[PDB]
């Protein structure tokens, strides 16, 4: 621990650290030591393996800024909902916040075309939609946009819900004939459902990492 | 036996028999692999 | 030189027009929607004149 | 035994769907027998 | 993994069993509907 700056007017405590930490702490700005409060945690890219820069945690949302990731992921943001009142568990570890929204913004991949490289990917979990905004080509202003209504595999009557073209809404600058195919969009659903599950798991892992960081800082203090 | 010579009829026959699929999946394959746009052909053991 | 200037003007218009589209998709009042679509078209004409010049 | 029972799971998911379809196929045969009843009465009305 | 796929196979086996249960009762109501129509039009036969 190098520096501790306490601003009494805002009751703000900021800890400036040094390289070489097990969790690679650089900056920890907070007002209270309790979890699920307003805090900013800044890390080191050379010492972290996920390339994470920044995590701003609010009582309702979490935000992660990355750098140098092989999948070009740069931005993650998950909005949580209110907790259902379960009378048997009162711990934040045992009662995670239900994930409502996830938004992942990815760096531009030069190996991919702009209309196929996903610039932004939004999972509305509660309403069950997935929205893709692709990267913008240099000879265009607006970008390709696609909307998908993620339906449950089983309906209310026990039948498998088969894919229909009316569900998929795609705004394309140039209309690709291969993106209107029903098979390509179905493989897109499979990949996007897998990515939504992976993103929710990664957000839960980030919350557990925040809890571990807070426990380690409490032990150090 | 007679070695028959390779034509469009058994080409589309192999396109048919490579994937059983479903009905909406079959329409998806119709949009995906047209006779101009067949991604892969398998004609082994004929 | 001229290509770099055009690229910078294109980038500035891209940022402004993306903000304008975000203003499109959140507005609830019809005269406001029509008026800011009109100023979007005015911005399009301005960028067209910029690249012509 | 994992692969066979997962394969048994997938056919049984198709079995539930096709049984729902086989209900409709069973109705189609009974519609034909209804039409056979339709066909014999109109022939006797026409013979009338 | 073998056990939970076998459990899933059993509860989906209930799925066709209840879906077939709708089938025979669906068959038997239309069986009477065919027979009632034949009984009405064989009365028409006695009229002819």
């Amino acid at each position: 621990l190098e520096l501790k700056h306490i601003n009494k007017t805002t009751d703000l405590k900021t800890d400036y650290f040094k390289p070489g930490h097990p969790q690679a702490l650089r900056v920890h700005s907070y007002k209270s030591m309790q979890p699920e409060m307003d805090r900013v945690i800044e890390f080191y890219e050379t010492a972290r393996v996920d390339g994470l820069m920044k995590r701003e945690e609010t009582p309702r949302t979490m935000t992660e800024y990355y750098q140098g990731r092989p999948d070009f992921l740069s931005y993650r943001h998950a909005s949580f909902g209110p907790r259902v009142k379960k009378l048997t568990l009162s711990s934040a570890e045992s009662n995670p916040r239900p994930i409502v929204k996830i938004t992942e913004r990815f760096f531009r991949n030069p190996a991919k075309p702009a209309e196929e490289d996903v610039a932004e990917r939004v999972f509305l979990v509660a309403e069950e939609r997935i929205q893709l905004r692709y990267h913008c080509r240099e000879d265009h202003i607006t970008a390709s946009k696609r909307e998908f209504l993620r339906r449950t595999e089983v309906d209310s009557k026990g039948n498998k819900i088969i894919m229909t073209p009316d569900m998929c809404i795609s705004f394309e600058v140039e209309p690709m004939e291969h993106t209107k195919k029903l098979l390509y969009q179905y493989e897109a659903m499979m990949h996007l459902k897998r990515e939504e599950k992976l993103s929710r798991h990664q957000v839960w892992e980030s919350e557990l990492e925040v809890l571990e960081i807070l426990k380690l800082r409490e032990e150090e203090e | 036996m007679e070695p028959r010579v390779m034509d469009d009829d058994m080409l589309k026959l192999a396109v048919g028999d490579q994937g059983p699929q479903e009905e909406a999946g079959q329409l998806a394959k119709q949009e995906g692999i047209l006779f101009k746009d067949v991604l892969s052909l398998q004609l082994d053991f004929r | 030189e001229n290509q770099e200037q055009g690229k910078r003007k294109i980038a500035k218009f891209e940022e402004k027009h993306l903000s304008s589209l975000s203003a499109i998709r959140e507005e609830l009042e019809l005269p406001n929607i029509e008026k800011m679509i009109l100023e979007c078209s005015a911005d399009i004409s301005e960028l067209f004149d910029a690249l012509m010049t | 035994n994992d692969i066979e029972t997962l394969k048994g799971e997938q056919m049984k998911l198709q079995g539930v769907i096709k049984s729902l379809e086989k209900d409709i196929q069973g109705l189609k045969r009974e519609i034909q027998e209804r039409d056979e009843t339709i066909q014999d009465k109109e022939k006797r009305i026409y013979d009338l």
